[PDB]
C-alpha cells in the first residue's frame, strides 16, 4: 500500500475536511514523485480543485477589501484607506505565494510530463489561468508581463486543442471560456471577448448536431456572452 | 466578473 | 486615530475578508491592550464571533473526518482507519490549540476584567463552551476533565444569569440552550436536559405575556426540545 | 448535533 496511492487517499480526506492547504500539500507530494508517467486523470484534477480553491478563498477576500478600499477612497476617508491597502497588501501577497507555487510545479514537473492532447491542453489552461489571477491585481509593468504570460499560455493551449480535441470536449470548452473571460476582463476588448466566446459555443452546437458537463460550460458561455451584450 | 472553469 | 481603534476597524476587514485567524489576532491584541476597563459589546462580540468561526471550521472537519473513520472501521478496512486517525489527530490538535488559547484570555483578562452580570455570563458561558469543545473529541481521564470544568463553568454563570439577567435576555438564553446541550449530548443525560431547557423556554414565554434574538433563540430551544423528544 | 449560540 504505497507512498503515491496513500497521499492521494489523504489529499481525498483533505477534500472532505475543507482543508485545502493540506489537499494541495498532498497532491505536490504525488505529482513531484513521478518519474516518466503522468498524474491520472483523477490526480491531475485532484490537484487542480485543490489549488483552484486555495486561490479563490484568497480572490474572494481580495475582491470584498477592494470593493471597500474603493468606497472609502470615494468618501475620502484617508486613514481607513491605508488600513485596507495594507491589509490587501497582505492578501496580495499569498495571491502571488500560491500562483508561483502551481507555475513552478506546471513548468518543472506537469506540462513535460504531458503526453497526450488532453493533458497538455489541460496544463497549458492552468498556467494561463494562474498568471491571469496575477494580473486581476497588478499593476504596472507587473501587470503587461502577466498579461503577456496570460496570452502566450492560452494561445499555445488553444493551438493544440482547437487541433487534437473535439469541440464539445469540456477542457477545450472550459479554455474557451477562461481565455474569453482573459480578453474581456484584463485586456477590456469585448469584441475580441465576444468572437472567441461564440465561435467556439458554435463549433460544439455544430458538432452536436451532427456528430453527437460539456452541457454546464456551454451554459456559461451563453451567461457570459449575454451579459456581455448588456 | 464573468464565469470561469 | 489610536492602537485599539485601528486594531478593531482590522478585525472588521478580516471579518469581511473571512480570515478568522486575523481577526482572533486584532482582538486579542485589543484584549490585552486593556487596563481596569472591558471591552465594548462590539468588541466581545467580534472576539467571539472570530473565535467561534475558527473553531467551527475545525469542528464541521472533525465531524466529517469522524463519520468516515466510523464507516471504514465497520468495513473492517484497517488501512484506511490508519490515514484517517491520523488525519483526525491533526484536526484534534488545532482543536486543543484554538481553546487553549480563548481559554487562557478568558482566566487572565476577560473574565477578570467583567464588572457587570451581562459580560460576566457572557465570558462565564464562553468558559463553558470551550472546555465543552474539548470534551466532544477526548475520551478518558481527559473528558472527565473537560466535562468537569464544563459544568463548573456554566453553573457559575447560571447562578449570576438567573439572578441577574431578564429570562428573555439572549445571553441567560444563549446559556440555557447551551448548558442543556451539554447535558444531552457530553453526560449523554436526555431528561436533565429537557429539563433545563423546557425551564428556561417557560419563564421567557411566561415574562412576554406579562412584562414585554430573543426570538430565534427560543425557537432554537423549541427546535432542540422536540428533537430529543424524537 | 444540536442547536447552539
Amino acid at each position: 500500500p504505497t507512498a503515491r496511492e496513500e497521499n492521494v487517499y489523504m489529499a481525498k480526506l483533505a477534500e472532505q475536511a475543507e482543508r485545502y492547504e493540506e489537499m494541495v500539500e498532498f497532491m505536490e507530494k504525488v505529482s513531484n514523485s513521478l518519474g516518466s508517467e503522468e498524474l491520472t486523470v483523477e490526480e491531475r484534477n485532484l490537484l487542480s480543485v485543490a489549488y483552484k480553491n486555495v486561490i479563490g478563498a484568497r480572490r474572494a477576500s481580495w475582491r470584498i477589501i477592494s470593493s471597500i478600499e474603493q468606497k472609502e477612497e470615494s468618501r475620502g476617508n484617508e486613514e481607513h484607506v491605508n488600513s485596507i491597502r495594507e491589509y490587501r497588501s497582505k492578501i496580495e501577497n499569498e495571491l502571488s505565494k500560491i500562483c508561483d507555487g502551481i507555475l513552478k510545479l506546471l513548468d518543472a514537473k506537469l506540462i513535460p510530463s504531458a503526453a497526450s492532447g488532453d493533458s497538455k491542453v489541460f496544463y497549458l489552461k492552468m498556467k494561463g489561468d494562474y498568471h491571469r489571477y496575477l494580473a486581476e491585481f497588478k499593476t504596472g509593468a507587473e501587470r503587461k508581463e502577466a498579461a503577456e504570460s496570460t496570452l502566450t499560455a492560452y494561445k499555445a493551449a488553444q493551438d493544440i486543442a482547437t487541433t487534437e480535441l473535439a469541440p464539445t470536449h469540456p477542457i477545450r470548452l472550459g479554455l474557451a471560456l477562461n481565455f474569453s473571460v482573459f480578453y474581456y476582463e484584463i485586456l477590456n476588448s469585448p469584441d475580441r471577448a465576444c468572437n472567441l466566446a461564440k465561435q467556439a459555443f458554435d463549433e460544439a452546437i455544430a458538432e452536436l448536431d451532427t456528430l453527437g458537463d460539456s452541457t454546464l460550460i456551454m451554459q456559461l458561455l451563453r451567461d457570459n456572452l449575454t451579459l456581455w451584450t448588456s | 466578473q464573468s464565469y470561469t472553469v
